[PDB]
RNA sequence: CCUUCCCGCUGGGGAGGAGGCACUCUGGGGGGACCGCCGGCGAUAAGCCGGAGGAAGGAGCGGGCGACGGUAGGUCAGUAUGCCCCGAAACCCCCGGGCUACACGCGCGCUACAAUGGGCGGGACAAUGGGAUCCGACCCCGAAAGGGGAAGGGAAUCCCCUAAACCCGCCCCCAGUUCGGAUCGCGGGCUGCAACUCGCCCGCGUGAAGCUGGAAUCCCUAGUACCCGCGUGUCAUCAUCGCGCGG
């Protein structure tokens, strides 16, 4: 950054990025509470070490999961905003340093706004962006019915983070707004639970489709 | 002149740290950690220091020579080397356990290496394949 | 004051009010490199905007364009070095440029060379293949 | 935002389900509301371990299967 | 204080500004023209790029010692857009760095070992370390964890 | 006293070891100071042919490899030692080279 | 330990010699991991799972070796070989052309359609491999491509070889643009006996479609995929390719 103290920021306290603490952070959804890691972890970066196991994601910090979802490249095999995005070389895939700075600028943004811990804001956003029921087709005696099902909290997290990031991506695509700004907007919008957020909207639609399916 | 040598490895990156009594100066290839330009690399290297605390760092001086692959690998190898240096300088197992529960790979190494590339579109990867 | 949303440089090729070097690339025969050269030799700021250009500055870069090498431009940075009728190394602008292209082309045609033939048939002539990827 | 959802703790995994194997039938026990101990069998999507907590928009559906 | 103690880019700009006060650091007549390499696409957009470049070279010779023009060429090179074709690395031109080194040998900052390239002189390392200690102070108003060094 | 480098190279670690043991036991038969069999990086000549003549079918490759193990031994140059290390058998699949540092 | 050079806040930094293998590294020999321990599931078995500890945890990871046999699969255009044919021409050599033609259809890919960026200037960090008419530091000349001389190097000694993605600052601020670089003109070079047909490179100039892509379809389970560049094989000169390397 252009302040030289943000450029050579030195950590001292083991806050997250040496800037934001998590002791004051609380998650009121009990199904997500175990699966949301909020340890005093200075650097979110893990080096893949969790994926080889089945719930290392549970053991993994949450802002790390965010930046990893932000290392995105848009949507290649699906259509967010009705559009394939397909950034190929000008993406952030495998660029976690860029992703880290994107997330950090987003947090700084919202905290300039929102007068709140941005991690608190983020947990609120995934909470009210995370669905509870989905639908899937099951066979009973050989005949398929699009039944409704409940969603496991890990999968709820996965969806929430994914579609937060995807909304940010669609809003930053081919327009004047930055990825960080789109991300900030998406998180606070979802936390306020307004439909402007792609993520809240998507949660509501899969949920109303489920409550239609049963 | 009590000095202690430690070493760290992270995928084609080798750091050699020497630790001794001093003031708190810690240098990576003649350069202060304070000014290492990617924040992430700085933070990888600093984690053991923050975690161990100023109380002992301020009496320690460290110098790391790292001669390998990438900035991140170098940072991790340095992190390893200085973590081991602190532990072997202090003989504090409460600190060893603090590190081992924060990140075990801080003291044990990451054993991972790159998988050899295999024929079909070998330049891309061992499993990356041509299109049908 | 001294503002102009539009400016004529080298006739009435008329240029916006962005920074001057790119405004000049708005001319045929001028890229950003030749532009930066011309301005550096004429003492003008390239980052400057065109609205604040004075008529004498206009005249100055116009005369440079008229005879670049005489002003400090090298001979290896020009549209038309070692011309086919005067060994002078010169830089050509819009109309003289299309005319020069036309002339060398139809010279080749007059002598019925491969390039002239391939020009008049509108096909590639710089070694390409044309089988799979030249389809119009 | 958290509407009238009812927590439910997972006590036992049973066979997996779904045309493509993504669903897992499971036995769960409600924790709050009026049941406060009524086990029930639900079809849950995604990874689950025992001790997990799934929250339900209702409790009177009770899919059953072998 | 020293070069290794402070960062690079800030030092290069500061010592360029200071090198403008040296008379043997005139740009050559072909500077306002030419690119820095075939790997580039456009002329330098700055007017003092010559001083920035010789400052950089001076620091590089401080750090890497008996080094010459081909090594510096590969450091000042980089990636080229080769059109529709993929990207590759290309070295830079040698004339810029040669003229720079020669200007510096004139000013007294580098000398020329008969073999194995060029080497900074005491007056040269003094110049650089002076600028570095100055800079270190000005950013020790900031980081006292760097006052330490 | 001036020293003698013996660079020896083979495809068989055991022939190589045989020679080095010859040298060790002969130097200690005498009393001249050996410098160990320093093992140098072994050369892996790799040749990756396609194993098909036809050009048809899936492309499959044979990665053939030849390995050259290399040792060097420094021993002080005496006429006795030199005469007898010349007398050494030096089996067929090995090369040696006695340079002298003086 | 010796010698020397800078900051200076008189604290600290580097450099070269002996010093020695400490660290790294190299390469020979050994050890180590066996579901071995705890708990659970299955049957108490075979074994699976979770956990501990451990460098490594579930054939550790990744390769090589591809059974009997089939596929009149491909290859007699690599060699070997039957038959038929040519046999003084269907054998051998030379020149020139062609295989590089282009209204079109298809496969695999490169570059893009921009800000999850472009340019400029600065700052960083690799590994694999290769080198005799061969690598070529280093110096000089040149705007570049390139040119002259040339140390050392038959290979842990020298060189190829200070990679790019990344970061910092400054311009651009959502548009066929400072995106994109098809095409074409002029000139300057390298290889070669020969560069028109038909090579590669550089500089100025030009400034094509393309603003995310239907139906449908491909690859991939961890240091993997994606992204980034490098090496080598082919090679007189030619790499959007193959085989590999690391980030
Ligand atoms: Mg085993
Ligand atoms: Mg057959
Ligand atoms: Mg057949
Ligand atoms: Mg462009
Ligand atoms: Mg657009
Ligand atoms: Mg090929």
């Amino acid at each position: 950054a252009k302040a030289l103290t943000e450029r050579f920021y030195q950590p001292k306290e083991l806050k997250v990025m040496g800037r934001w603490s998590v002791e004051d952070v609380t998650v009121n959804d009990p199904s997500l509470r175990p699966y949301i890691n909020l340890e005093a972890r200075l650097l979110p970066h893990s080096h893949g070490r969790h994926a080889k196991k089945a719930f290392g994601k549970a053991n993994v910090h949450i802002v790390e999961r965010l930046i990893n979802k932000v290392m995105r490249s848009g949507a290649s095999s699906h259509k967010a905003g009705g559009h394939f995005m397909r950034r190929e070389h000008r993406s952030l895939m495998s660029k976690k340093m860029k992703a880290y700075e994107v997330v950090k600028e987003a947090f700084m943004i919202i905290e300039r706004r929102t007068k709140q811990n941005p991690i608190q804001v983020l947990v609120r956003a995934i909470e009210n962006s995370a669905p509870r029921e989905d639908t899937t087709t099951i066979a009973f005696g050989g005949i398929r019915y699009h039944m409704a099902v409940d969603v496991s909290p890990l999968r709820r997290l996965d969806i929430a983070l994914k579609n937060i990031a995807l909304g940010a991506s669609a809003k930053c695509y081919r327009n004047k707004t930055s990825y960080a700004q789109a991300l900030a907007e998406e998180i606070i919008a979802a936390a306020n639970a307004d439909p402007k957020s792609f993520a809240y909207s998507r949660k509501e639609e899969i949920e109303r489709i489920a409550q239609s399916s049963r | 002149m009590k000095v202690i040598q430690t070493a760290g490895k992270r995928k084609t990156a080798i750091a050699r740290a020497t630790i001794r009594e001093g003031k708190g100066r810690v240098r990576i290839n003649h350069r202060p950690v304070e000014i290492i330009e990617p924040e992430i690399a700085r933070f990888t290297i600093m984690e053991p220091l923050v975690l161990a605390g100023e109380e002992i760092v301020k009496g320690v001086d460290i110098d790391v020579k790292v001669e390998g692959g990438g900035f991140m690998g170098q940072a991790e190898a340095a992190r390893v080397a200085i973590a081991r240096a602190l532990v072997e300088w202090t003989n504090d197992m409460n600190l060893k356990e603090k590190f081992m529960k924060y990140d075990r790979t801080m003291l044990v190494g990451d054993s991972r290496r790159t998988e050899p590339h295999k024929p079909n579109r070998s330049t891309k990867g061992p499993r990356a394949k041509r299109q049908k | 004051d001294e503002f102009r949303h539009i400016v004529r440089i080298a006739g009435v090729d008329l240029n916006g009010n962005k920074q001057l070097r790119w405004a000049l690339t708005g001319i045929r025969g001028i890229g950003i490199n030749f532009a930066t050269m011309v301005l550096r030799v004429a003492g003008i700021d390239p980052y400057m905007k065109t609205g604040y250009l004075t008529n004498e500055q206009i005249k100055k870069i116009e005369e440079i364009l008229e005879d670049p090498v005489a002003h400090g431009i090298p001979a290896w940075a020009v549209n038309r070095p070692k011309d086919y009728e005067t060994g002078k190394d010169m830089h050509l602008i819009t109309a003289k440029l299309v005319m020069a292209w036309r002339e060398d082309v139809n010279r080749l045609r007059r002598v019925r060379a491969y390039r002239g033939i391939r020009h008049e048939l509108g096909l590639p002539l710089r070694g390409q293949r044309t089988r799979s990827n030249f389809r119009h | 935002m958290s509407d009238e959802g009812y927590p439910a703790e997972v006590i036992e995994i049973v066979a997996r389900t779904g045309v493509t194997g993504g669903v897992t039938q499971v036995k769960v026990r409600i924790l709050e509301g009026r049941d406060k101990g009524r086990v029930i069998r639900r079809n849950v999507k995604g990874p689950v371990r025992v001790g997990d907590i799934v929250i339900l928009r209702e409790t009177e559906r009770e899919a059953r299967e072998i | 204080a020293t070069v290794y103690d402070v960062p690079g880019d800030l030092l290069v700009e500061r010592t360029a500004k200071a090198l403008k006060e040296v008379e043997a650091i005139k740009p050559p007549e072909w500077a306002p023209f030419v690119k820095t390499g075939r790997h580039k696409e456009r002329i330098p957009e700055q007017e003092d790029w010559w001083y920035y470049r010789v400052a950089s070279i001076f620091r590089k010779i401080y750090i890497d010692g008996p080094v010459g023009i081909e090594r510096l060429r590969t450091w000042y090179g980089g990636r080229k857009n080769r059109g529709h074709a993929p990207e590759h690395f290309y070295k830079a031109g040698g004339s810029i760095i040669r003229k720079a080194l020669q200007q510096l040998e004139a000013a007294g900052f580098v000398q020329k070992v008969p073999g194995e390239g060029r080497i900074v002189t005491p007056q040269g390392q003094s110049f650089l370390d002076r600028i570095a200690t100055e800079l270190k102070k000005e950013l020790e108003e900031q980081l006292p964890e760097l006052k330490k060094y | 006293m001036q020293k003698a480098r013996i660079k020896l190279a083979s495809t068989d670690i055991k022939a190589l070891n045989e020679v080095t043991d010859q040298i060790r036991q002969i130097a200690e038969r005498t009393g001249v100071r050996m410098s160990g069999p320093i093992p140098l990086p072994t050369k892996r000549i790799r040749i990756t042919t396609r194993k098909s003549p036809d050009g048809e079918g899936t492309a499959t490759f044979d990665k053939f490899e030849l390995r050259v193990h290399k040792r060097l031994v420094d021993i002080e140059a005496d006429e006795r030692a030199m005469r007898q290390i010349m007398r050494i058998r030096v089996p067929e699949d090995v090369t040696i080279e006695i340079e002298l540092i003086s």
